[PDB]
């Protein structure tokens, strides 16, 4: 399926996933379209921070989806 | 040259910390140098930090209050969010500075800080991981450099 992430300069980013997806895989997809390294990705869908360790099933993250994505320095 | 504004701004926040004094922090210049202050704050009670007394360091840009204050811990804390150095991740010193916000909301905003970390954004990930999944390890750890360093 696909879902959308929006960064906070409107930029939407357009990937293809399934629902069994972790969020690391998703941060991965996102460095292979844009070079941002997984550690300083954070993915926001409903307000609430995504965990790398859970899956996109997991926020009840469906198709189409819009999350949202910040940015942070190396070390945090 | 540039630095007047900001230290009328600096004199200002000082006028307010004295109008207004917290309960459980107290800052301001200890010398002619008026862009470095001096921080003292309490642990929050409700956490792991409650009793301790934690000195901080202040260093104002010229810039100020476009840009924000440098804020640092010089006492040693257990906290995913501040690392050994004393940088402290915290929103406001950092991509979502304001220049309405003054040093009083910033101290504030360190002892929220202080009684709910942010374990999303860590600068220290093996701490946060232990906040995450053993809240009671967590707690007697802080706890502990609590009563080593911050007394």
């Amino acid at each position: 399926m696909q879902i959308f992430v929006k960064t906070l300069t409107g930029k939407t980013i357009t990937l293809e996933v399934e629902p069994s997806d972790t969020i690391e895989n998703v941060k991965a997809k996102i460095q292979d379209k844009e070079g941002i390294p997984p550690d300083q990705q954070r993915l926001i869908f409903a307000g609430k921070q995504l965990e790398d360790g859970r899956t996109l099933s997991d926020y009840n993250i469906q198709k189409e989806s819009t999350l949202h994505l910040v940015l942070r320095l190396r070390g945090g | 040259p540039l630095g007047s504004m900001a230290l009328k701004r600096i004199h200002k926040e000082l006028n307010d910390l004295a109008r207004d004094p917290p309960a459980q922090s107290r800052a301001g210049p200890v010398g002619d140098d008026m862009f470095h202050w001096q921080a003292t704050i309490m642990g929050p009670n409700d956490s792991p930090y409650q009793g301790g007394v934690f000195f901080l360091t202040i260093h104002f840009p010229t810039d100020y209050p476009f840009k924000p204050p440098k804020v640092a811990f010089t006492t040693r804390i257990y906290h995913p969010n501040i690392n050994s150095n004393g940088s402290i991740k915290l929103d406001i010193l950092r991509s979502q500075w304001s220049p309405a916000l003054t040093i009083s909301k910033v101290l504030l905003s360190i002892s929220s800080l202080l009684s709910d970390p942010n374990p999303d954004d860590p600068l220290v990930p093996e701490i946060a991981r232990i906040y995450k999944t053993d809240r009671e390890k967590y707690n007697r750890i802080a706890r502990e450099w609590t009563q080593k360093y911050a007394m």
